């Protein structure tokens, strides 16, 4: 583990790889601390949504997580990746789409080739 | 002035829209009838066509921007600043930056980051605060903030001298109870006195969209109105001073546009078993919920199928499609003719949240859009 960055609203480490493993913590005020598993690869970052219902504060965590894609990793893009086989895959996809991301062709170059999963994505300006 | 361009378009490939903009003048004309206190501003983000905007323009309404191309879009259409309020619910620093820099001053949030990053990039900008309303359709992440919230945010507001002019909310699409409005407006009002306590002086009222773009929905567009304006003139009276503005999407857009999508491949399913002995049939067409159906993974939308060539007997029939996902299933079940590889079928109803992606690399499909004699005329009386 290698302490990456940290904030007043974040504490990043990494995990040792070839493309770079980013636990991204993100800790809001009168807020529970919330783990993010991302990958950073191609100049883009890959965050896995785990099974189940999003934690309470994930709007906030997401805010603060993006701003550190774009500032600190200097993205181009950030990807939402989970289960495609979900009872809430719908309500995942809205939710996204309303903070700004969109539905990935299945096949796209900067996806990896997994039809078990669904992918949106957010490009910066 | 229906499917007569549509029709000289297929005598003489690629899925087109055909768009009325007289449909939209009819939109605009009865939101005035129905909602005479609201000002609409036009939520970009559903459909950001050059056309759409520039009517919408012509016609004087408001800009729901999300971001700084559509930022950049409405103000090089010529309209000013004061009709664009700035309602991204996650919005970056760039973006923040981009709006104080191009004197765009209506912005909203909804939480301590989003303010804390006004106050970073945007002072002397007009905050409204975005409260969350009752979620019975839903989504996976609460947006807005809640009462108490509400106030430390005010608190947290004046504490950094950052101006609160009004509260907005956002109902959605997915409302099926007007009541709904209710609630968030008396909710608004509550937020409205808070800020009185706080030495803010609120005059902005912004009520969202959610508001049905065509009359194939359940609860219409004048039985929320109907149930909206008594509750406006219980909570936020005219004489209050109080301003109040709406962020309508799909209600300007939806009905005006109809999709035309070509048959590029057919297949023949027949079931035996002893004991059906059912043939069915599947169409692929080239377009599908990657393209301008999203609602189909979004809403789980049921779209109807419609003959462009009306005549036969009727088999089981589905639609999908052209990527082969297993997604990518555009109807169910529907019962059609048998049709053919370079028929075409056209889809009402489908100018919400389709057109435009340029990240798939799939270009934007061809619009034509078309104005009677009279509803040029009306529209050169706006202009
Ligand atoms: C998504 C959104 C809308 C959408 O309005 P519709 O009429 O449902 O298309 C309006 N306002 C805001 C702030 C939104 O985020
Ligand atoms: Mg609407």
């Amino acid at each position: 583990f290698y302490s990456d960055d940290r904030l007043n609203v974040t504490e990043e480490l990494t995990s040792n790889d070839k493309t770079r493993i980013l636990n991204v913590q993100s800790r809001l005020t009168d807020a529970k601390r919330i783990n993010w598993r991302t990958v950073l690869s191609g100049g883009s970052l890959y965050i896995e949504i785990p099974g189940g219902a999003l934690p309470e504060g994930s709007k906030d965590s997401f805010a603060v997580l993006l701003e550190f894609a774009e500032e600190q990793l200097r993205a181009d893009h950030v990807f939402i990746c989970f289960h495609k086989n979900r009872e809430d895959r719908a309500a995942l996809l809205r939710t996204f789409s309303f903070l700004g991301f969109e539905i990935v062709r299945p096949g796209h170059p900067l996806v990896p080739k997994r039809p078990d999963a669904c992918f949106m994505a957010y490009t910066f300006e | 002035t229906a499917k007569d361009i549509l029709d000289q378009k297929i005598n003489e490939k690629d899925a087109f829209y055909v768009a009325d903009l007289g449909d939209i003048l009819k939109k605009h004309l009865r939101w005035l009838k129905a909602l005479p206190r609201v000002t609409p501003f036009y939520a970009v983000k559903c459909n950001d066509s050059k056309a759409i905007v520039k009517t919408l323009a012509a016609t004087g309404t408001g800009f729901d921007c999300a971001s700084k191309t559509e930022i950049q879009l409405v103000q090089s259409l010529g309209v000013p600043p004061e009709r664009i309020i700035y309602a991204n619910p996650c919005k970056q620093v760039s973006q923040i930056k981009y709006a104080a820099n191009n004197g765009v001053q209506m912005m909203t949030f909804d939480s301590e980051v989003e303010l804390m990053k006004v106050a970073r990039a945007h002072p002397k900008a007009k905050l409204v605060l975005r409260i969350a309303t009752d979620d019975s359709c839903r989504l996976s992440v609460k947006f807005g903030a809640t009462l108490r919230t509400s106030r430390l945010l005010l608190e947290r507001a004046k504490e950094l001298n950052i101006d609160v002019v009004g509260v907005s909310f956002h109902v959605g699409s997915g409302c099926t109870d007007p009541e709904t409005f209710v609630q968030a407006i008396s909710d608004a009002r509550c937020v409205f006195d808070m800020g009185a306590e706080v030495g803010f002086s609120m005059y902005l009222l912004d009520i969202g969209g959610g508001f049905p773009g065509s009359e194939d929905v359940k609860l219409k567009f004048e039985e929320i109105t109907g149930v909206i304006n008594p509750a406006l003139d219980k909570y936020f009276p005219s004489d209050s001073g109080v301003r109040i503005i709406a962020e309508p999407g799909r209600y300007y857009v939806a009905s005006a546009f109809t999709l035309a999508v070509n048959i590029i491949a057919k297949k023949i399913v027949l079931k035996e078993q002893t004991g059906s002995s059912e043939q069915t049939f599947m169409y692929y067409v080239n377009d599908g919920v990657y393209g301008s159906f999203n609602c189909i993974l979004y809403d789980h939308a049921h779209v109807k199928p419609l003959l462009q060539k009306r005549p036969e007997k009727y088999y089981s029939s589905s639609i999908w499609g052209p990527t082969c996902d297993g997604l990518d299933r555009i109807v169910e079940r529907c019962d059609l003719p048998e049709m053919h590889v370079g028929d075409w079928m056209l889809f009402e109803n489908m100018g919400a949240y389709t057109v435009a992606s340029t990240f798939n690399g799939f270009q934007r499909p061809t619009i034509y859009y078309v104005m009677s004699g009279p509803a040029w005329q009306l529209m050169q009386q706006f202009q």
